[PDB]
């Protein structure tokens, strides 16, 4: 829960500093962050159930990172990021929903989905960043 | 230079060929006794160790077999051809042959002698071999001991030779050089069906020098830098030194009675510089090696060059302090000046560059975002082909950084110095002019170091590891600026011969590096499986550390070579030394108990315990298994030397079992073991509290005996207080020993794969690079 | 019936050197943010130059105590703790010396010097036992005949 | 123990005093020594005995 948070975080930063001619400093940070987030999701192959009329999806990443040369982010900056941004959002999202639809009387704290499952572990906890929610 | 010759004289592996059996029992003919004694006309094949030198004490003992396992990774070969060993059966019907000659020897002895079976001779009769052509197999006849047999099928179905064809020499060449367009591959011979050849172990690094092993991955980097250095193309038809050092002073306006700073600029400007700049910059960065920087701040040509080489180059590739020199002379010399901003006030330890700084504070956006670049210009690590590799920004492999760095030069020249004196204004806009009268040119060097850089890192097969060394490689920004100043439209790439030679001795060190770590494991890993406590191992990581040749063993301390001893045991074992070990640990028991030179203990009983009669040795007091007897280890009591217990028992006459390699006397005597002397060897041990020097008795009773007539005379079955634990010789059954040993008719090895291969290169004018444009472009 | 002073367990098995080992080990990872980057440099490799020692430093410290343990058990009067007036001085070189030349050489006392040792520190303790009833039998012996 | 010219070539190496700016380049290896080794192992259990 705490990695999915942060990864839908770290989306929401990048959608939201991640513009047209901003300085590379007010982004630093969040630019670091992003690539630790591809680091850590390369590699690694997830799917979202087919319970109820949620179709199944396997997602794959294979992302490179971002850069770290333009002095102010230009346009093509921002279209790449978009790009990796609107998948990784739509995977955020699609376990986001495949977790909601999904119940258990035993442990219901504990994740049900196994896309989330998988995010438990330990190798993911690189994910986690600020939890201010 | 020393340190090239020792890394190119490392051969690619000595290829190990079997010329005979490996054999470590043979038959031989012993006399046979009756179950009373009487020898029997017949005699009887028995196996017995061909080299019987088994030592005493179990720890000895499984320092013998450390030696053998040793022996036997010695003999193991990379692949056999059984008719090499095949020789004549004289008595096979069909002429036929066998392996090796040992077998026909056995076959011989047994054949012509009398007592042999007429089964056995129908049997050496049909020992014939049988060829299959179409298959390319022989099978021969060979008489074996079950250890003998395992050990060389094992030898033999377990060969390092793999079928090699035209397509698998081709594929040995890197997948990048064979990709380039710039090179055309040729190959005039075509390699038969039973053409042969063994891979290099090109597995990665398993010790991690480059982690915490400084001083052998600092030695490793240098011979790495020595042997690029050696690979790197010489620049061909630069710019005539005169001729350029004409126009430098032309567009400098250099005047006789002024003393002025633009004299400097043309300080060490020659050719020699230059392609030592251009061959220490690509060696470095294949050999990830540190560079220092080395300049003179009243040089302000140094630090113009200084800015193109932190433009191309990563600045990871510096050493921290002399990149800051660098950096801060560039800042208050050329960019602050310029910008009439105050001098900064650097300080030494700054977590911040001066660069990062200076980004920071200029607001000028072409300055800015040169030194934005020139910050965060670092290496990508990609494994490519299954190396890791440090890629250079497609921009710099472009050279379109060039045109930033121009941009951020041109905005400098266009800034007014408002604090400076006219003078120094003209001496910065002179620099950047020369700078700038050769853009097409830089552009044309950063693509010329880019594409050879890369071409070179195709040919690395080991890891490039970028960790900052202990020691640096001095680069002279005189040397850039003589590169810059110099270069020509002449695109001089590596030649496919070159690519070749620098491939092949990468793959000879990295095979190396692999076989010597293998056997360094294996000798560990065995061991620490025979418990030898008392072998320090420093002698096995020093003959490793020797074997890799490029390290001087005097330099390296003891700590070190421990943590090496760490780190590879923590490494599996290969496959094939690990099974060869394997049946050495199964089988050395039986090995050891085949010795007639010690036995594996004494049980010292206080009652008449009969003599067991067993045909090759009459009556005999031999124990088989150590059974309702209380157990002393002989190598615990010599290594605490508390002799309370033995000594409590011997005094008191208490039945025991002393278990230890020992060695015994044979007596044949009846009179002897009537008199019981074999009760009379332990009395030393309490006397002088040592069991080194114990050798308990072996009765040996049979018609051979002087005094047998007692035995014979009297009904009388001996009788002994003592017992040596000892095993009987196998019988050598002829049939069942008789092995097919099956391998390949025959087939031819090759070594050198490249050979095979014959490669140019296209015309240097029409050279391409990764973007298909030509590597340099000015007329 | 001898006051001993004895080791903490922890350095009588040589396992603390690890935790010694662990600390410095952070000391060479560490940034020392305003330090020059060469002294950093040599500061970390001098650092690590001591950590890589880790089992020779855990081999020394189990043979300093062992080696102090039995040449303990052959003292006869009490251990007394007392800070003197002089001191022997210890160069940290030499240490460093101990600490960087240690090999795997297991060196303990010899039985007769254990012996030795003992017959000495007994001699020197009945001595002075002796010598102690000597001059307490001769004080009280002129006090008691009245010889003031 | 271990060889002192090894080991002081080692140390040497991974120090890098000479490229420093230190005014005691010579002392800082001085007294590195088989000899200082055993005058510390003595003096130490010694007066730790004592």
């Amino acid at each position: 829960m705490d990695v999915l948070y942060s990864l839908s975080k770290t989306l929401k930063d990048a959608r939201d500093k991640i513009v047209e001619g901003t300085l590379y400093s007010n982004v630093s940070d969040l630019i670091q962050q992003f690539n630790q987030m591809i680091i850590t999701m390369n590699g690694n192959e997830f799917q979202t159930g087919g319970i109820g009329n949620l179709p199944i999806r396997n997602w794959n990443f294979d992302f490179g990172l971002l850069g770290t040369t333009l002095l102010n982010l230009d346009a093509n900056y921002v279209e790449t990021a978009r790009n990796t941004i609107d998948y990784f959002v739509d995977f955020v999202d699609n376990v986001c929903m495949d977790e909601m639809v999904r119940e258990s009387q035993r442990n219901g704290i504990a994740p049900q989905s196994d896309s989330l499952r998988k995010l438990s572990g330990i190798k993911f906890k690189r994910i986690n960043f600020d939890n201010s929610s | 230079e020393s340190i090239l010759k020792k890394l190119e004289d490392i051969k690619p592996e000595q290829v190990k060929k079997q010329t005979k059996l490996f054999r470590i029992f043979e038959p031989r003919q012993l006399p046979v006794y009756r179950a009373n004694g009487e020898k029997e006309l017949r005699n009887r094949w028995y196996w017995k160790l061909k080299r019987d030198t088994l030592p005493d004490g179990d720890y000895d003992v499984r320092e013998y077999f450390l030696n053998l396992y040793d022996q036997v990774l010695t003999e193991m070969p990379d692949y056999l051809l059984l008719k090499d060993m095949a020789v004549e059966n004289k008595n096979s019907r069909d002429a036929g042959k066998v392996v090796d000659s040992e077998t026909a020897a056995i076959c011989d002895a047994i054949f012509q002698d009398e007592e042999t079976e007429g089964v056995v001779r129908r049997f050496i009769a049909e020992m014939r071999q049988r060829v299959q052509a179409d298959r390319n197999v022989v099978n021969y006849p060979s008489i074996l001991h079950p250890i003998d047999h395992a050990f060389n099928e094992y030898f033999l179905q377990h060969q390092l030779v793999e079928p090699l064809n035209n397509d698998i020499i081709f594929n040995y060449i890197p997948e990048r050089i064979r990709n380039d367009v710039n090179y055309i591959l040729n190959m005039d011979r075509n390699l038969p069906s039973t053409a042969r050849y063994i891979r290099p172990n090109l597995l990665q690094d398993r010790l991690n020098l480059h982690d915490n092993f400084e001083s052998l991955w600092d030695t490793i980097t240098t011979s790495n830098y020595i042997l690029a250095r050696s690979v790197v193309p010489d620049l061909k038809e630069l710019v005539s030194t005169e001729a350029q050092i004409q126009k430098m002073s032309q567009d400098l306006q250099l005047e006789a009675l002024t003393i002025q700073s633009e004299t400097q600029f043309l300080t060490g400007i020659n050719s020699q510089a230059a392609n030592d700049c251009f061959k220490t910059l690509i060696a470095a960065m294949l050999s990830q090696r540190t560079m220092s920087l080395d300049f003179v701040t009243t040089n302000y040509m140094s630090l113009i060059s200084g800015m193109w080489l932190l433009t191309v180059v990563p600045n990871d590739m510096f050493i921290r302090e002399s990149l800051v020199a660098c950096q801060l002379a560039i800042i208050n010399t050329i960019i602050y000046p310029a910008f009439g901003m105050q001098r900064m006030h650097y300080r030494n330890g700054d977590p911040q560059t001066p660069f990062q700084i200076a980004e920071q504070q200029i607001q000028n956006f072409q300055v800015a975002n040169w030194l934005h670049f020139v910050n965060n210009n670092q290496f990508r690590q990609v494994v490519i082909d299954g190396v890791l590799n440090q890629v250079l920004n497609d921009n710099i492999r472009n050279g379109h950084v060039v045109n930033q760095l121009m941009e951020a030069l041109m905005q400098l020249s266009r800034q007014q110095f408002p604090t400076m004196p006219v003078d120094y204004k003209r001496s910065i806009q002179r620099g950047i002019l020369l700078l700038s009268n050769r853009l097409g040119q830089l552009v044309d060097l950063t693509r010329l170091l880019a594409y050879n850089y890369e071409t070179l890192m195709a040919c690395i097969t080991m890891n490039m590891q970028h960790v900052q060394t202990l020691t640096t490689e001095k680069l002279q920004l005189t040397s850039v600026t003589s590169l810059c100043m110099l270069i020509g439209n002449a695109t001089v790439i590596p030649s496919p011969q070159t690519l070749f030679h620098y491939y092949n001795v990468n793959v000879n060190f990295h095979s190396n590096y692999n076989e010597r770590i293998n056997d360094a494991v294996a000798i560990i890993t065995a061991a620490n499986r025979l418990n030898l406590y008392q072998k320090k191992m420093k002698s096995i990581v020093e003959d490793f550390l020797k074997r890799l040749q490029i390290f001087d063993i005097s330099r390296v301390p003891d700590d070190q070579m421990y943590r090496l001893r760490d780190r590879l045991r923590l490494l599996p074992v290969e496959i094939r030394r690990l099974d060869i070990f394997n049946l050495i640990l199964m089988n050395m028991e039986q090995i050891e108990r085949a010795s007639d030179k010690i036995a594996q203990g004494v049980i010292i009983a206080y009652r008449d315990m009969q003599l067991e009669r067993d045909e090759m040795y009459g009556y005999v007091n031999i124990a088989r298994n150590l059974d309702g007897f209380q157990q002393i280890n002989l190598e615990e009591l010599m290594r605490t030397g508390d002799y309370a217990q033995i000594t409590n028992m011997l005094l008191n006459n208490q039945p025991v079992a002393l278990v230890g390699a020992l060695p015994f006397i044979t007596d044949s005597s009846v009179i002897s073991l009537v008199a019981k002397l074999d009760a009379t060897v332990f009395a030393q041990i309490v006397k002088l509290r040592k069991v080194d020097t114990l050798k308990p008795i072996l009765y040996k009773i049979n018609s051979d005996s002087n005094d047998f007539y007692l035995v014979a005379n009297y009904d009388w079955v001996p009788t002994s207080t003592t017992k040596v634990y000892k095993q009987i010789p196998q019988q050598f059954d002829f049939r069942a020993s008789m092995h097919m040993l099956t391998s390949n008719l025959t087939f031819t090895v090759y070594s050198d794969l490249l050979a095979f291969v014959s490669a140019d290169t296209v015309e240097p004018i029409n050279a391409v690079a990764f973007d298909n444009m030509r590597i340099m472009n000015e007329l």
